[PDB]
């Protein structure tokens, strides 16, 4: 359940 | 001063880890995600829309310190599409002991979906360079850039834990906590991330290839992506691996004992063991396997995320002329 933080 | 947290992964599979912040006066304890792949400091409040609520919600009205940056407002979006916005106030934050006043906290009015499903996630903490904080029409300093001038050093260190707690220190280097010495290497600011470059990588006990790896260490990123010639050479190893388009990446059989990895930093070498690689099985009871390494050809950044971090002792030192440690444990 992979997080990935901006664009 | 100084201030030490403990951080703690919100499963077994690491995926992300959250660590206690006071706000307000009183004390309002929420648990957030420490990103330094970002610059924001935003939570779940009493403001935020209640269908989008399900989290410890930041009350301001119950702080008697909290202030209203009046005529400000910020909008942010993230790698995995979400994104929140809302307003913002002034109040004391407390992270392990180490108090800062003024610190500005954005209050959410709106969540994206995936916030609101993640009930382990009161918000998050941006711990990267302030040129990336959203708020307007003034930006705000994050609470390290706020801290510096109150700290014994103007360093913080992330010791993460593989399926088991870890620390972030504030203002002291514990030279416990890790083994050997500290490898500092150069971090750019022009894109206001953490970006330094990797002196190349490793597969199993092959040889190390010198190769220019620029990316960056975000802590708020769950796993390791590299380039694709890179992240194709170490499941070359692995067998019964292959690439899969329904479930997003590479999987491998659960039963495979993973090869470790290293990536140079300077003249010093990291080796994330196999076994941090080896995620979590695709779903439960499954015997298939989800890899902790993945292309960056699609997010066109490469990002040292928690497989990498988790590995060593992590120096975000904050001087200056900024510089990026890293230790073995």
């Amino acid at each position: 359940h992979p997080f990935h933080x901006i664009h | 001063s100084t201030g030490s947290a403990t951080t703690t992964p919100i499963d077994s599979l690491d995926d992300a880890y959250i660590t206690p912040v006071q706000i307000g006066t009183p004390a309002q304890t929420l648990n957030l995600d420490f990103d330094t792949g970002s610059s924001d400091l935003w939570v779940f409040s009493s403001e935020t829309t209640a269908s989008e609520v399900x989290q410890t919600i930041y009350t301001p009205s119950k702080s008697t310190t909290a202030k209203l940056l009046s005529g400000a407002t910020w909008s942010i979006s993230y790698g995995d599409g979400s994104s929140s916005s809302g307003d913002v106030y002034t109040d004391t934050v407390s992270v392990g002991g180490l108090t800062v006043t003024g610190q500005a906290v954005e209050s959410a009015k709106k969540v994206s979906s995936s916030f609101t499903e993640d009930s382990t996630i009161d918000g998050l903490l941006g711990l990267a360079f302030s040129t990336l904080n959203t708020v307007s029409p003034t930006q705000q300093k994050t609470f390290f850039d706020n801290a510096k001038a109150s700290l014994d050093s103007p360093v913080f260190t992330a010791d993460l834990g593989y399926h088991a707690p870890g620390t972030y220190n504030f203002g002291f280097i514990d030279t416990t906590a890790y083994t050997g010495s500290i490898t500092y290497t150069a971090v750019s600011t022009k894109q206001g991330f953490w970006e330094w470059t990797s002196t190349g990588y490793a597969v199993g006990s092959g040889t190390f290839k010198s190769t220019s790896i620029d990316g960056i260490a975000d802590t708020g990123t769950t796993l390791l992506y590299l380039p694709a010639t890179v992240v194709s050479a170490y499941w070359a190893q692995v067998s019964g691996a292959k690439s899969s388009s329904s479930v997003g990446g590479y999987v491998f059989p659960c039963s495979a004992t993973l090869p470790s990895f290293t990536f140079g930093v300077g003249s010093a070498r990291i080796v994330i063991p196999g076994d941090y690689i080896d995620f979590g099985p695709i779903s439960t009871g499954s015997s298939s396997c989800f890899g902790g390494i993945q292309s960056s050809a699609g997010i066109g950044i490469n990002i040292f995320g928690d497989v990498a971090l988790k590995a060593a002792f992590v120096v975000f030192n904050g001087a200056t002329t900024p510089t990026l440690g890293f230790a073995s444990k």
